[PDB]
C-alpha cells in the first residue's frame, strides 16, 4: 500500500487512490472507545499520502462524526446529519460550509472540533514541483503541466542525511506532531470518555507521546529522497506520467472529470461523451490500506553506512542501461502518422 | 562525548580528529555507534544488565536529560539536573589529544 | 447513510413516484378490506413488536 | 491609584507611637484565671443583624 | 392563595415539585429572595458589570436561567448565551448547544415552551372567591413558535398538526413575531365549566380587552392597543356553538371596541 | 462575611498593580518618603529604599457623612470647550432615558 | 429624550478618589448644557459591586432656547464632584417634583419674566440691569440677539462660545 | 490512598446515593449527578458545586451542605517525617527537599 | 500531597531524554519533549476498613 | 407527514443516557403514590389496620 | 411491569446502537413496489368506472 | 515550606518565629475557599488596613 500509493502520485488523471472502506471505525465510531480513538489516529496519518482531491473533509468527518453527542456543528440543509459517513464525502460539492469557513464553528461549543479543523487547515501538506526528463531531446508528453514539471502532493527540500530525525520544519514530522498533540487534548480531561471508572489519562499520555517521539526516518525519506527517485524513474516509464494539479483546499479548482475530444472545433455533433467521463471521482479509483500506510510511516531506518553518491549512482547505472526511450520515440512518430493518414 | 566528535551537537567539545576522514553521519549511523561504545563500556566493568538502552531508543545526537511536573493551573516544575565529569571522557580527550 | 454515483448516466428507468390521490385511494380500499377482521390485523402488531 | 480594586489615593498615613512590652507574672496569671466582672480573658462577638452571640 | 410571575422569572415551565417550593408567601418570598442572590452572583461573576452595562440580554436566556437554577438543572449551558448579537431568536436558532427542555429549532422556527404567568399556593382550594389562574399555572399549557415572517410559521404549519387552534397576536408579541398553540390541558377552577387551556388563553385576553375599553381615557396610555388573540389556522375543527368560536367572536367585538353591559370587576373570581 | 467575600471578589480581579512596590523575600522594604517609623524600632528586617518614592501625601482618611436622600449640586464653569455633538453623543452613551417617572401633579 | 419636557438622568461610575476622565466630564457637561440651570440633583452609591453617581433634572423649552445660544458647550470643573467621598441614596424620579407648588415670588418673577420674554422681539440688541450670577434672562429672550447684561455682583456663567 | 481526586469522591458517592431525596446543579448533562462516583477521576471534572459550596441550598439539600462542609475542614492534613542521612548517602528526590 | 487544593493537584509527570529541534536549552525543549509516566492500582475499600 | 402520539415527545441532548426525573410519566406515578399515600387511613378507610 | 423495571445497556451510545440496528431493515426495497401496486390498483378501479 | 512560611519581624508573641500553615480552609465566606495562609495574611493586612485610617 505504501509503495502503491508512492507511485500513484505520478498518475493523478487516470487513476485516485483512496483509503479503504474498512479503515474507517465502525457504525461511525464515537469517542468514547478507546479502539475508535486509536482507529482515528491511524487513519488521520495515512491520508495526507493519496491523491482523493478530498482527503481533509474526510480527515475532519471521521472526528465529526465521531463527536456526536458531545459537540455539534451547523448544518447545511434539512436532509443531512452530522452523523452521516465520513466515507461518503467522495466529491466537492460534499464538502461542508462550516469547513471551508472556520469561524461557523464556535469555540464555546466545538473546541476539540475546531480545533482539528484549524490544524487542517493551516498544517495541511502543500503540494510542490520538481523538474525531470530532459524537454530539449526527448520532447515531454506533458499535457495539462508544463513541459517539465513533475507536481507532488507534499514539499520537498534538498538532499542531506546529516538532518535531525525530530525535525517540526518536516511537514509529516509536523502533521504527527499535531495529530498527536490535539488526541492529547482530546484525552486530557475526561470530558468525552465518561465511563472509564479507571484513571486512563496517564497511559494515554504516555503512550501518545512514545508516537509522538518516535525515530523514524521515513518523513524524511519522503520529503529528500523519494521526489529525486521518482524524477529519476519518470523519464523512462513506457507509459509516462499523466497528471491533474493537486489544489489543495481551494475547492472551486478541484478537477472533477476528464474527457477526450475526437471532433473539431467548429463543429456540433452527437455529444459522444468519452468513456473516461463516467467516474465518480477523476480517474479508477483503488482502495489502499491505512494500518499499512501509517506503520511505513512510523517505522523506518536507513543503512548505517549509506553513501548517497555510491547508493544512487550503483541504482542508476543498470536501469538506464536497459532503457527504451529511444524506440518509444519512433513508436511516437509512427502513432502520430497513423493517426493524421486515418484522417 | 563521543559522538560529538562524528556528529553535531550542542555540548562545547573540543574536537582533535577532524584531519581523518569520515561519512556525513545519520540517525543509524549514530545509534550504531551508540551500540558499540554501549556494549564495550559493559564488557569493561562487567555488567550484564541494560547500562545504556533507555537512552538508546531515541537520537543519541541531541541527548539531554530532565523530568517536571505540571499542576493543574499550567504552573509547571522541572528539574534539569548539573551534569558531572566523567574520568573516562576526560582520559578519551587526552588519549586522541596525545 | 446511502450513497449516489455523481457522474453522466445512461438514462435508467424506474417508475416509482406515485401521487397522493393514488395512495389515498389505495389506502382507502386497503381499510375497506382490513376493517373488521382483526385475523389479518392482529399478526400485523406481532410484526411491529 | 488601584492594584485590582480601588485603594485611597492622594493620601498615606500609618501610626507613630508603639506601647512598650509587659512581662507576664504570676500575679498577672491568676487574676486573669480568676476572671472577674470587668476583665475576662475572653470577648463576646455577635451577629449583626439578629444581634445575639 | 397566589401570585403572579414578572419579567425576570416566567419561565418555570418544569413541574412543581422539582421547584420545592415553601408553602406561605412570606416564606416563599424569603426563600426566593434569597435564592436569587446567589444567581446574581454567579451572573455578575461571568460578566462583569462595568464592561457588560449597556447591552441587550436575551430574555429567552434570562427566563430560562432563572427556571433552570430554580430546579438546579445545569443552568451553566444557558450562561454563554446571555448576550445578545445580531437577533434574539437567530442566536438561538445558530446555537448548537444541548438544551431542549427549554426550546429547540425547526430550521429557521424556534419553538419555546410558555410557562406558568401564575402561581398557586396552599391555601388555594379552588373556591368562589379565589381568583381565576387560567390554567397558565401549570407546566406545560401551550407552545410558541417564534419566526421572522408569518409566511414562514404559516408554511411551518403545512406539516404540523394544528388542532387545538393556534392563536395569533398581531399587535405588539411579547419577543417578536409568533404563533400559539395550546395543549389539551384544562382549567378546573369553575365548577360547571371545564375549558381546555386554548379557550382559557383567549377568554383571559378577552376579559381583560374588555375591561381596558371601559377605562379608557384618550390621554392615559396602555401598553398594548388590543389584547385579543384572533384564532389564526385550526377553526375547521370548531364550527358552531363552541365556546373556541363565541370566544373568537367576543374578542373580535372587544377589539372592535365594544363593552360589557355588567362591570367586570378589578380582581375576578 | 459578605463584606469579606465582597473584598476578596475584588482583590482576585483582573488588572494590574499600579504602585511601584513589588515584594521580595530578603526584607519588607519601605519606601523613602513613607511616614511608618517601625524600622526606627525594630533591628531586623526593614530596609529604606532610597531610591523608591511615593508622590501622595500624608494625612489620614477623611470620610464624609452619609444621608438617605440625594442633595442639590450647582454646577461650576472653566475656559475649555468642546463639540456641542461630542457632548450630545456622550450624553447618549451615559443616558438613562428610557424610564417611567413618576407623573405628579401639575396644579 | 423626544419630548420636549421631560425629566433626564445619567450615570457614571466614579471608583473612590480620582480625577474624572475628559469622556465623563464631557458628559456631565452636555446634560448641564440641555438641563439649563434648572435644580440638579446627585446621588452616590454601590449598585451591582460597582460604585457609582447619578444626576437627575428635568429639561425644558426655555432650556432649549439658552442651548440654541452657545456655540461650544463650556467645560465643569469636577471639583465638587470628586471630593465628595460619600454615600447618596437614591430615590425614585417624579416629574412634577415640588409638592407644595411654587411660591408667590416665584409666581411674581414668572410674570415678569413671561412680560420681558413677550416684550423683546428677534434679532433686537438688549441690556439687562442686574441680572445676577445666573443669567436668566438668557433663557427668556430669543437665541438670536446680543444680550450683553450688567451686575455688581460677578457672574457664574461661562464666558465664549 | 494517594488519588489526588480522593476528596471529589466520598461528596459525589453519597450525591449519587441520594437522587430523588435532594439535588444539586452539575456542570452539564453528561456528568450528572446520577453519574458514577468513579468517574470523577481527573481535577478537570470537580463540580462548581463542590468548589462553591454557596450552591448547595442549605434547605433544598441540608446533609449534602453538611457533607461538604465536613468534607472541607475535617480532610486529615498532610505532613512529613524526615528520613535519611545525606551525608554518606546524596539525596534521590527531584522534587522534594533532600 | 495537595489536601483540597483543585488549582495545585498534578496533572502529569514527564521525563525528557532529547531536545527538539534546534533548541539548545533544556529549560526550553522539556516542555514539549517530554514522556509521561504513572500507572493506577487498585486497592479493596473493605480490607482497608 | 405526520404522526401523531398519546403522550409527549421531547428530543434528547446527549447519547450517553443517564437516569433523570423530569418526565409526564414519571409525574404521573407521583401523582399516584401520593394520592394513595394521603388515602390511606385506618380511621374511615381501614378499620383493622 | 414494563413501565416499573427498565434498564439501558451499562455502557451505550445511541448513535452507534441505532447505526448498527437500523441498517438491515433498509437494504430491503419491498416498499418501492407497493406504489406500483397502488398505480395498478387506481388504473382498475378507473377502468371499471 | 510550600504552603508559604510567613514571620512578623516586628514585636512577636514570645520572641523571634516564622509560621507555617497547613492546608485546612475557611468555609464561612461562600464564593471562595482560602487554604488558612491566605486566611492568617488576609487577616492581619485588613487589621493593618484599619490601623492606618484611625
Ligand atoms: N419561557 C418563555 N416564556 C415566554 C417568554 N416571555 C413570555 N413568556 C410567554 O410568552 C407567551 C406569549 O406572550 P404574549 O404573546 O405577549 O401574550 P401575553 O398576554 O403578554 O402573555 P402574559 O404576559 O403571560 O400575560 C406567554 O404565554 C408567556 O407565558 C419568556 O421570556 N420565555
Ligand atoms: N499554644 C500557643 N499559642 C500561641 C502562644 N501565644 C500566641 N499563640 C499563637 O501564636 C501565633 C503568632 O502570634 P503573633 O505572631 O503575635 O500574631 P498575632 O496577630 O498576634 O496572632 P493573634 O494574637 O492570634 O491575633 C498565633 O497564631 C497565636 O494563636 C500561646 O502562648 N501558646
Ligand atoms: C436678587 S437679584 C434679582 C435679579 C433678577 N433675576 C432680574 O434680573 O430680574 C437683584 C439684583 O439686582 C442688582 N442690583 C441691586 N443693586 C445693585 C446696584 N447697586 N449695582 C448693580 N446691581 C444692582 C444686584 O446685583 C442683584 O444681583
Amino acid at each position: 500500500s505504501f509503495r502503491v500509493a508512492l507511485a500513484g502520485w505520478l498518475y493523478n488523471g487516470v487513476v485516485t487512490t483512496v483509503i479503504d472502506d474498512s479503515s474507517y471505525p465502525k457504525d461511525g465510531g464515537s469517542v468514547t472507545s478507546l479502539e475508535n480513538l486509536w482507529d482515528f489516529f491511524i487513519l488521520a496519518l495515512a491520508l495526507p499520502l493519496t491523491t482523493d482531491p478530498c482527503a481533509p473533509v474526510k480527515a475532519f468527518m471521521t472526528l465529526a462524526n465521531m463527536m456526536v453527542g458531545f459537540e455539534t456543528i451547523p448544518m447545511d440543509n434539512q436532509i443531512y446529519t452530522q452523523s452521516r459517513r465520513a466515507s461518503a464525502f467522495s466529491t466537492p460539492h460534499t464538502w461542508p460550509r462550516c469547513f471551508m469557513n472556520i469561524q461557523l464553528i464556535s469555540p464555546i461549543d466545538a473546541p476539540i472540533l475546531r480545533q482539528w479543523a484549524e490544524i487542517i487547515h493551516r498544517y495541511w501538506p502543500n503540494p510542490s514541483q520538481i523538474r525531470y526528463g530532459t524537454p530539449n531531446v526527448f520532447g515531454s508528453a506533458n499535457l495539462f503541466t508544463p513541459p517539465e514539471v513533475l507536481l507532488l502532493p507534499i514539499d520537498h527540500q534538498p538532499a542531506n542525511v546529516t538532518t535531525p530525525t525530530l525535525d517540526f520544519t518536516n511537514e509529516l514530522t509536523n502533521w504527527r506532531a499535531r495529530v498527536c498533540e490535539l488526541m492529547k487534548n482530546l484525552v486530557d480531561n475526561q470530558r468525552y470518555q465518561p465511563g472509564w471508572t479507571q484513571s486512563l489519562v496517564s497511559s494515554m499520555r504516555g503512550t501518545l507521546g512514545k508516537l509522538k517521539l518516535i525515530k523514524s526516518m521515513t518523513p524524511m525519506y519522503l520529503q529528500q529522497l523519494a521526489p529525486v527517485e521518482l524524477a529519476v524513474i519518470a523519464p523512462m516509464l513506457p507509459f509516462p506520467p499523466f497528471q491533474v494539479p493537486y489544489v489543495r483546499l481551494d475547492r472551486d479548482r478541484v478537477p472533477t472529470m476528464v474527457g477526450v475530444t475526437r471532433q473539431s472545433r467548429d463543429t456540433i455533433t452527437q455529444p459522444a461523451l468519452s468513456l473516461s467521463t463516467t467516474n465518480t471521482t477523476v480517474g479508477v479509483p483503488l482502495a489502499l490500506d491505512a494500518r499499512a500506510i501509517t506503520v511505513a510511516l512510523l517505522s523506518g531506518k536507513y543503512p548505517p553506512d549509506l553513501v548517497t553518491n555510491v547508493w544512487y549512482a550503483d541504482a542508476i547505472y543498470p536501469m538506464y542501461a536497459d532503457t527504451e526511450v529511444f524506440s518509444n520515440l519512433q513508436r511516437d512518430v509512427i502513432t502520430c502518422e497513423a493517426v493524421q493518414t486515418l484522417v | 562525548t563521543l559522538v560529538a566528535q562524528i556528529s553535531e551537537t550542542q555540548y562545547p567539545v573540543d574536537r582533535y580528529l577532524d584531519w581523518i576522514p569520515s561519512l556525513r553521519a545519520s540517525a543509524a549511523t549514530a545509534a550504531t555507534f551508540a551500540e558499540w561504545v554501549n556494549t564495550s563500556m559493559k564488557t569493561a566493568f562487567d555488567l550484564s544488565d541494560m547500562l545504556l538502552e533507555p537512552l538508546l531508543s531515541g537520537d543519541p545526537r541531541m541527548t539531554q536529560l530532565a523530568i517536571q511536573y505540571q499542576q493543574y493551573n499550567g504552573r509547571t516544575f522541572n528539574v534539569i539536573p548539573e551534569m558531572p565529569g566523567s574520568v573516562i571522557a576526560d582520559c578519551v580527550q587526552l588519549t586522541a589529544e596525545v | 447513510t446511502v450513497t449516489s454515483p455523481y457522474a453522466p448516466s445512461v438514462n435508467r428507468l424506474m417508475p416509482y413516484r406515485i401521487s397522493n390521490a393514488e395512495r389515498q385511494i389505495s389506502q382507502i380500499i386497503r381499510v375497506m378490506n382490513i376493517g373488521n377482521n382483526a385475523t389479518v390485523i392482529q399478526p400485523v402488531l406481532q410484526d411491529i413488536s | 491609584a488601584n492594584v485590582w480594586g480601588v485603594r485611597l489615593a492622594d493620601s498615606l498615613s500609618s501610626p507613630t507611637i508603639e506601647t512598650r512590652t509587659r512581662h507576664y507574672t504570676l500575679h498577672d496569671f491568676y487574676s486573669d484565671l480568676d476572671a472577674s466582672v470587668g476583665k475576662e480573658p475572653w470577648r463576646p462577638l455577635r451577629n449583626q443583624r439578629t444581634n445575639e452571640i | 392563595v397566589a401570585v403572579q410571575l414578572f419579567r425576570p422569572l416566567q419561565g418555570l415551565v418544569f413541574d412543581t415539585q422539582l421547584y420545592g417550593f415553601p408553602g406561605t408567601f412570606s416564606q416563599w418570598e424569603q426563600f426566593m429572595k434569597e435564592k436569587l442572590r446567589v444567581l446574581k452572583y454567579e451572573v455578575l461573576r461571568i460578566y462583569p458589570i462595568s464592561t457588560y452595562n449597556h447591552d441587550r440580554v436575551n430574555v429567552f436566556v434570562a427566563n430560562a436561567l432563572v427556571g433552570a437554577f430554580l430546579s438546579n438543572q445545569a443552568f451553566y449551558d444557558l450562561l454563554p448565551l446571555l448576550i445578545v448579537n445580531d437577533t434574539m431568536i437567530s442566536d438561538l436558532l445558530g446555537t448548537g448547544a444541548a438544551l431542549s427542555q427549554f426550546f429547540q429549532s425547526h430550521g429557521e422556527v424556534l419553538e419555546v415552551a410558555a410557562g406558568r404567568k401564575y402561581l398557586q399556593m396552599n391555601n388555594y382550594s379552588n373556591d368562589d372567591d379565589d381568583p381565576p389562574l387560567f390554567a397558565k399555572d401549570l407546566s406545560d399549557y401551550a407552545k410558541a413558535f417564534y419566526s421572522d415572517t408569518y409566511e414562514v410559521l404559516d408554511r411551518f404549519f403545512w406539516t404540523h398538526d394544528s388542532s387545538a387552534g393556534v392563536l395569533v397576536h398581531y399587535d405588539k408579541p411579547t419577543n417578536g413575531n409568533h404563533y400559539i398553540l395550546g395543549t389539551l390541558t384544562q382549567m378546573v377552577s369553575a365548577p360547571p365549566h371545564i375549558i381546555n387551556a386554548t379557550d382559557a388563553l383567549l377568554l383571559e385576553s378577552c376579559l381583560e380587552q374588555f375591561a381596558a375599553n371601559v377605562r379608557a381615557r384618550s390621554a392615559q396610555p396602555v401598553t398594548r392597543l388590543d389584547q385579543c388573540y384572533h384564532l389564526r389556522w385550526g377553526a375547521q375543527y370548531v364550527g358552531e356553538d363552541s365556546l373556541t368560536y363565541r370566544l373568537g367572536v367576543l374578542s373580535l367585538l372587544a377589539t372592535n371596541g365594544y363593552q360589557l353591559a355588567r362591570p367586570i370587576p378589578k380582581q375576578l373570581t | 462575611n459578605r463584606w469579606l467575600s465582597s473584598f476578596v471578589s475584588q482583590v482576585v480581579s483582573d488588572g494590574i498593580n499600579e504602585t511601584p512596590l513589588w515584594p521580595q523575600e530578603r526584607y519588607v522594604q519601605i519606601a523613602y518618603d513613607s511616614p511608618s517609623v517601625v524600622d526606627g524600632a525594630t533591628q531586623y528586617g526593614y530596609v529604606r529604599r532610597n531610591q523608591l518614592r511615593l508622590g501622595m501625601r500624608i494625612s489620614a482618611l477623611q470620610s464624609l457623612s452619609d444621608t438617605p436622600a440625594p442633595v442639590q449640586w450647582l454646577p461650576q464653569y472653566t475656559i475649555d470647550q468642546v463639540a456641542v455633538d461630542e457632548g450630545d453623543a456622550m450624553v447618549s452613551q451615559l443616558t438613562q432615558l428610557p424610564l417611567r417617572p413618576d407623573y405628579g401633579s401639575i396644579w | 429624550g423626544s419630548s420636549v419636557t421631560g425629566i433626564e438622568i445619567i450615570s457614571i461610575e466614579n471608583p473612590g478618589f480620582s480625577n474624572m476622565t475628559q469622556a465623563a466630564r464631557v458628559g456631565i457637561s452636555g446634560l448641564c448644557a440641555n438641563v439649563g440651570n434648572a435644580r440638579k440633583s446627585i446621588a452616590i452609591y454601590e449598585s451591582h459591586g460597582a460604585r457609582v453617581l447619578t444626576i437627575t433634572s428635568r429639561r425644558s423649552p426655555a432650556s432649549a432656547r439658552r442651548k440654541a445660544r452657545l456655540r461650544y458647550l463650556p467645560l465643569i470643573d469636577p471639583r465638587s464632584l470628586e471630593v465628595q467621598a460619600r454615600t447618596i441614596l437614591p430615590s425614585n424620579p417624579v416629574l412634577f417634583d415640588n409638592i407644595n407648588g411654587a411660591s408667590p415670588h416665584v409666581c411674581l418673577t414668572m410674570m415678569y419674566n413671561f412680560e420681558v420674554s413677550s416684550a423683546v422681539y428677534d434679532g433686537d440688541v438688549v441690556l439687562d440691569l442686574g441680572t445676577g450670577p445666573e443669567a436668566k434672562i438668557l433663557e427668556l429672550i430669543p437665541s438670536t440677539s446680543p444680550v450683553t447684561c450688567v451686575d455688581i455682583r460677578p457672574t457664574a456663567q461661562p464666558n465664549g462660545c
